[PDB]
RNA sequence: UAUCUGGUUGAUCCUGCCAGUAGUCAUAUGCUUGUCUCAAAGAUUAAGCCAUGCAUGUCUAAGUAUAAGCAAUUUAUACAGUGAAACUGCGAAUGGCUCAUUAAAUCAGUUAUCGUUUAUUUGAUAGUUCCUCUACAUGGUAUAACUGUGGUAAUUCUAGAGCUAAUACAUGCUUAAAAUCUCGACCCUUUGGAAGAGAUGUAUUUAUUAGAUAAAAAAUCAAUGUCUUCGGACUCUUUGAUGAUUCAUAAUAACUUUUCGAAUCGCAUGGCCUUGUGCUGGCGAUGGUUCAUUCAAAUUUCUGCCCUAUCAACUUUCGAUGGUAGGAUAGUGGCCUACCAUGGUUUCAACGGGUAACGGGGAAUAAGGGUUCGAUUCCGGAGAGGGAGCCUGAGAAACGGCUACCA
RNA sequence: GGACUUUUACUUUGAAAAAAUUAGAGUGUUCAAAGCAGGCGUAUUGCUCGAAUAUAUUAGCAUGGAAUAAUAGAAUAGGACG
RNA sequence: GCCCGUCGCUAGUACCGAUUGAAUGGCUUAGUGAGGCCUCAGGAUCUGCUAGAGCGGA
């Protein structure tokens, strides 16, 4: 989730083809490009007032949300700009006419403009492959009880 | 699998072809063409299996090689050619003109239409899009691409196509109280009015339908084809008008007219 | 890779092979109707099992169920067309009381003797 | 050859996977053209479905756009200066995307001293008509202008010489020229 | 019986991977390459036969060679090859110049000749005429519906 | 279609298993065998080894005939019937076979492509082409078959000499009008003008711009275009699809070992007037760039596998989880590389071991709940003695294709 | 007039759902297993019914219900409405 | 009456066991390493354009 000072990286962070002319003096030192996510997901304020780049961001980045939309509790924040959801569910064993507690751990990419921690039930949506385990992107966040 | 499958095992054929279990290992495997293969009717099923004009597949080609069959106005020579919904199939000597249109049981039905009305067909616009050079265009279910259409034609609208020139002539919008043909699913073959289109963002908008008998049923939007205005079909419907009699009601009509 | 030709066996064997009372009754049915072997008895005990089963399954469904009415009647309509079910026994509760001789009675075997033509089941 | 499949990788839980099938062409990878600075040498590559691609292994002379001025010129590409991924690409003067190379100025100086009538950082009315109107637009960054003295401009390759066969870029301006000028020092 | 391969040097046989458009292999199918023994380019006593071709002729006549001259089997076929053969002009209408050959049945000498290709014919000039007309005709009709739509657009903006 | 019965005691009631009983798409075997219909069949063991033969080739009116082929008889003096061989094109990546591998894999149901390639089919789509005299009434070589000279015990081995074609190969002409953009000789000084020179098909690469619009109204700096009661008036200011995009589409400046823009073929022989081999002209074929469609493909979401803890920790040398950049791919992506973090899985059983394990549709048994099975007719997967490599091509990591190692 | 599940589980209806096979409708293959055939009439140029229907929900999608069973909220007010 | 264990005979089953005992299949360390592909080169022999000398192409 955490982010640097903007340009920490050996390569220049910027958004693609978003150009601000040095011949034309401006107020905002850097043009910023955002987009509406869709599905009624409200691109939050931190998205438009930040300096962060994160091309994997659902807003401000080049990924797009399509496919399944999942909700789950956030069990590990420890990675950088990605986290781990624990989705819980109850599986049916027909012979015994009862259920068994199972679970699945989903890595998802948490854009800056979201500050997430363990607790923190999270909505997440299918973005296309990001890295090798990551198919989902943080979209909406709900609070923690503790 | 290393490339295109060129064979269709019989029993993997579409069931609406109504091909018998025995008689061969294979089915016709429609060619690539205007219709999607599970949704089409290869000319050989029409001529030999439906119309009974040919017996062998060998005869089917003999007929076609003579140019005795047109589809949508052009000579089609391909044994497996994939004719489908709203196609024409004009057999000139024999003076017969048909249109491929669904049973109430889901099956492409033999339907004889006049010498006119063979002169046109109804395409349902699939996408509308802006081509290069600035020219917009419209694409239909049958794969027809027509530049320079009405700007009021939208995706899911239907279209009247001339077939001599191509050339869309008028059109119907997609909205409530329109007359609708169900092109797939459980209700394939039913005809009816609209009522409600329940939309869902992200996919699969449902269209609720009500037929002449005040029966209601739903399919997906994709399965809905716009054929005209209520009680006012723009093409000749086949017998029974997509009514869906119950199995009991079917039994009564059978033994009503058979016997007395 | 030709479509498979489906088939089914037409008869069933009894659970207890040695029963005096059941082996007599089967002999009787053999002699009255001119039967060949127990298998012919058996084939009919089978048909009856299938028809009583479909009836049972219909009678647990609420009356005026479209399935109960549609399949109920058709079952009864075929049983009458052969002369197994009487001109009115026509409710489903009655097919459940139907038994084997009712079927055995309708054999072209037994009809050739029933009206003239024979003067025996074995002549028949 | 090079396979791009995921099945050869361990799974997320870290278990080792057993080989399912033999490598398939449609997962094929290829060897990198390390494009260099020299006489133009470009080989085609017949890729999936017909579809030539172009490996540029030796190049000079490519197209660079001056974004603020709205024009593009074709220049020499003197050398490579920086590179974020691997400093060996700077050592070996390898042309890849995100290059940060120096290029010839003189096609850019020739277009400025024509278009704007001025010089860089030291008649015929219709010509003087345009020169006067276009002024007040004649001031560019001091960080850029100072480069023209040396004859070479800092630019960054925007294309993929290994794919297009073109080494193409844009001359470094704006905040981005500050960043790289700071790394360069 | 292994052939020599030009320019492989060596006085021996090696095993090479051979392609299309390379001597000593005829690929049996498309993209097929084969590994075959081939004999070096350098002469040694192990050659069964050495094939040479006369460059500059010597003093005395070689009996089966300098004496008898043997004919080309076919004459020109393409138009300008006939022209290049006889030294004709662009205006010269090859036609009646082409070579014919006599063949007897048992009782009937008949003649036969090639079919000149790249011949400038009434049919060919007609095909050019049809396509040209097709181009300009369609290009105008493509403007027609195009300005016609532009009006219907301004007419729906009124609607 | 919800059933039992025999065996422990002198006897008795239990526990409890052994025995009997019934089916088996379940295989073998033994003894017996007349008719009709139907028909599984070298899976189990040895994805062990194979003699021989066969299983992949293909021509229309319509790419190439000087067969020293055949028949003809043309109207025939360019060619014209039929037609071997060979070129060229296409197919051989379909089928058929098997179940070895494979246990989060495959597979099923369900998604994804705003994450891509797609011969072909079907529908669309092309006036722009080194013009610092130049064939466009049509450029150029080069080969096969063939002829003849040869090598080898031997093969669908081929050398060297001579001929000759194309829808092979290699080249290369072009057609209206306008408008808009730079440069600018000169008009002369003013709200100041412009002759004429170039550039502009498509595609390729990059940068830049537009693609608007959730309710309104002014101010200025710069630049700039259209009216003029000639002072300034200013115009009600033209814009698609999606839940969503940097989308479709368009503009600017350029870039390119410059992609495509018919030197192709078959039937017809009509019409104009200056009658010239003039000009024009019909129905088809085969091509050709882009787009769509169709037949596909490649990844992909969600949930779901048998026995085992006498497998409890596993993963990161040598990529393990993630970040940035690049490279690569058709394309996403640790697919790979450089740098940087230290993550990722696990008693809700990870990881490992076993399977006499390909998955599924389905099969047997028939109160119900369940138990057992599914090599094998359909779908999907995998392989072609074992591995790996790769050529051609839209498509193969092919095996009745090649290369190599092992056997 | 169109749009609240705080967040679920649960339950209803529906869509989307290959054929074969299973259940089952129709049909005298001479019966039957089967098959998807066929049935009339002058048999002189014909007419015509069929090739239903039911069925996994584990999971997903759409949906009606809010009992049961969980769950979130104002307490150092840092609460709600304006 | 029942009834236990050593000892002794016969047959069958597994077990411990020197033998660094053996076999087959998977995964491997390290050294070596076939082959094609990419790439730097090489240029047998052929060709184009501007007696000559020159600039390219396969
Ligand atoms: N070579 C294999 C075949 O050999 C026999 O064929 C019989 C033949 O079956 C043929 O095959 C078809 C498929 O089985 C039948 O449907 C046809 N009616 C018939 O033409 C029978 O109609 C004859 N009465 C006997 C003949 N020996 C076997 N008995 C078949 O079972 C078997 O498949
Ligand atoms: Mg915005
Ligand atoms: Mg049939
Ligand atoms: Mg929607
Ligand atoms: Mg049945
Ligand atoms: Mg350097
Ligand atoms: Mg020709
Ligand atoms: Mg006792
Ligand atoms: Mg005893
Ligand atoms: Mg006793
Ligand atoms: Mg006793
Ligand atoms: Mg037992
Ligand atoms: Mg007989
Ligand atoms: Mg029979
Ligand atoms: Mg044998
Ligand atoms: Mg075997
Ligand atoms: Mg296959
Ligand atoms: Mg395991
Ligand atoms: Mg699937
Ligand atoms: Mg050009
Ligand atoms: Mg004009
Ligand atoms: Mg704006
Ligand atoms: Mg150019
Ligand atoms: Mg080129
Ligand atoms: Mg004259
Ligand atoms: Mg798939
Ligand atoms: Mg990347
Ligand atoms: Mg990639
Ligand atoms: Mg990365
Ligand atoms: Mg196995
Ligand atoms: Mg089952
Ligand atoms: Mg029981
Ligand atoms: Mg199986
Ligand atoms: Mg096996
Ligand atoms: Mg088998
Ligand atoms: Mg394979
Ligand atoms: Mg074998
Ligand atoms: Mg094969
Ligand atoms: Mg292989
Ligand atoms: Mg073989
Ligand atoms: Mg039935
Ligand atoms: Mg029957
Ligand atoms: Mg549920
Ligand atoms: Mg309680
Ligand atoms: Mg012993
Ligand atoms: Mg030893």
């Amino acid at each position: 989730s955490t982010e640097l000072t903007v340009q920490s990286e050996r390569a220049f962070q910027k958004q693609p083809h978003i150009f601000n002319n040095p011949k034309v003096k401006t107020s905002k030192r850097t043009k910023r490009w955002y987009k509406n996510a869709g599905l009624g997901f409200k691109t939050p304020k931190t998205a438009i007032e930040g300096s962060y780049i994160d091309k994997k961001c659902p807003f401000t980045g080049l990924v797009s949300i399509r496919g399944k939309i999942l909700t789950g509790t956030v069990v590990s924040t420890k990675m950088h700009r990605t986290i781990v959801i624990r989705r819980a569910y109850l599986h049916y064993i027909p012979k015994y006419n009862r259920y068994e507690k199972r679970h699945k751990n989903v890595p998802v990419h948490v854009s800056p403009a979201f500050r997430v921690q363990v607790g923190d039930i999270v909505t997440v949506g299918q973005c296309r492959p990001i890295s090798k385990t990551v198919r989902f992107n943080v979209v909406k966040v709900s609070a923690a009880a503790g | 699998a290393r490339g295109p499958k060129k064979h269709l095992k019989r029993l993997a054929a579409p069931h609406h072809w109504l091909l018998d279990k025995l008689s061969g290992c294979y089915a016709p495997r429609p060619s690539a063409g205007p219709h999607k293969l599970r949704e089409s009717l290869p000319l050989i099923v029409f001529l030999r299996n439906r119309l009974k004009y040919a017996l062998n597949g060998r005869e089917v080609k003999a007929i076609l090689m003579q140019r005795h069959v047109k589809v949508d106005g052009k000579v089609r020579t391909d044994t497996t050619y994939p004719a489908g919904f709203m196609d024409v199939i004009t057999l000139d000597a024999t003076n017969e003109n048909f249109r491929l249109v669904y049973d109430v049981k889901g099956r492409f039905a033999v339907h004889r239409i006049t010498d006119e009305e063979a002169s046109y067909k109804l395409g349902k616009v699939k996408k509308v899009q802006l081509g290069k050079k600035g020219v917009p265009y419209v694409v239909t279910h049958d794969g027809r691409t027509i530049r320079y259409p009405d700007p009021n034609i939208k995706v899911n609208d239907t279209v009247k196509i001339d077939l001599a020139s191509g050339k869309i002539t008028d059109f119907i919008k997609f909205d409530a109280g329109k007359l609708v043909y169900v092109t797939g699913g459980r209700n394939l073959g039913r005809i009816g009015t609209i009522v409600h289109k329940e939309r869902h963002d992200g996919g699969f908008d449902l269209v609720h339908i009500k037929d002449s008998l005040d029966n209601t049923f739903v399919t997906r939007l994709n399965n809905v084809f716009v054929i005209g205005e209520q009680g006012k079909p723009y093409i000749s419907l086949p017998k029974g008008k997509g009514i869906k009699l119950s199995i009991a009601e079917e039994r009564d009509r059978r033994r009503a007219q058979q016997g007395l | 890779p030709r479509a498979p030709r489906t088939y089914s066996k037409t008869y069933s064997t009894p659970k207890r092979p040695y029963e005096s009372s059941r082996l007599d009754a089967e002999l009787k049915l053999a002699g009255e109707f001119g039967l060949k072997n127990k298998k012919e008895i058996y084939r009919i005990s089978f048909q009856l099992s299938k028809i009583r089963r479909a009836a049972r399954d219909l009678l647990t469904r609420d009356e005026k169920d479209p399935k109960r009415l549609f399949e109920g009647n058709a079952l009864i309509r075929r049983l009458v067309r052969v002369g197994v079910l009487s001109e009115d026994k026509k409710k489903l509760d009655y097919v459940l009381a139907l038994k084997v001789e009712d079927f055995l009675e309708r054999r072209l075997q037994t009809q050739v003797y029933k009206l003239g033509l024979a003067k025996s089941v074995h002549h028949a | 050859g090079i396979s791009r499949d995921s099945r050869h990788k361990r799974s997320a839980t870290g278990a080792k996977r057993a080989q399912f099938r033999k490598k398939r062409k449609f997962e094929l990878g290829r060897q990198p053209a390390n494009t260099k600075i020299g006489a133009k040498r470009i080989h085609s590559v017949r890729t999936r479905g017909g579809n030539k691609k172009y490996r540029a292994l030796r190049i000079e002379t490519g197209n660079f756009s001056w974004a603020s001025e709205g024009i593009s010129k074709k220049t020499r590409i003197a050398g490579v200066v920086y590179h974020p991924s691997n400093n060996e690409l700077v050592r070996t003067n390898t042309l890849t995307k995100a290059a940060i190379v120096q290029i010839d100025a003189t096609p850019f100086r020739q277009w400025f001293e024509a278009h704007y009538g001025q010089t860089l950082g030291k008649k015929s009315k219709n010509a003087e008509r345009k020169w006067a109107a276009r002024a007040a637009s004649a001031k560019i960054e001091s960080s850029v202008e100072s480069q023209f003295s040396a004859g070479r401009l800092y630019a960054c390759i925007s294309s993929r010489p290994g794919q297009s066969g073109r080494c193409d870029g844009y001359i470094l301006e704006g905040e981005e020229l500050a960043f790289y000028l700071r790394r360069l020092t | 019986g292994f052939p020599m391969k030009q320019g492989v040097l060596l006085p021996t046989r090696i095993k090479l991977l051979l392609t299309k458009n390379v001597s000593c292999y005829r690929p049996r199918r498309d993209g097929e390459r084969k590994r075959k023994s081939v004999r070096g380019a350098i002469v040694g006593p192990d050659l069964a036969v050495l094939a040479l071709v006369i460059v500059k002729k010597g003093e005395q006549e070689l009996e089966g060679l300098t004496d008898t001259t043997v004919p080309k089997r076919l004459g020109p076929k393409r138009a300008n090859n006939i022209r290049k053969f006889f030294g004709l002009s662009k205006e010269d209408d090859v036609r009646d110049f082409v070579i014919r050959r006599e063949v007897t049945k048992g009782e009937k000498t008949y003649t036969k000749a090639p079919k000149i290709q790249r011949l400038v014919t009434p049919q060919r000039l007609q095909r050019k005429r049809h396509q040209r007309a097709l181009k300009v005709r369609n290009a105008q009709a493509q403007r027609e519906a195009a300005a016609e739509y532009a009006q219907l657009l301004a007419k729906r903006l009124s609607e």
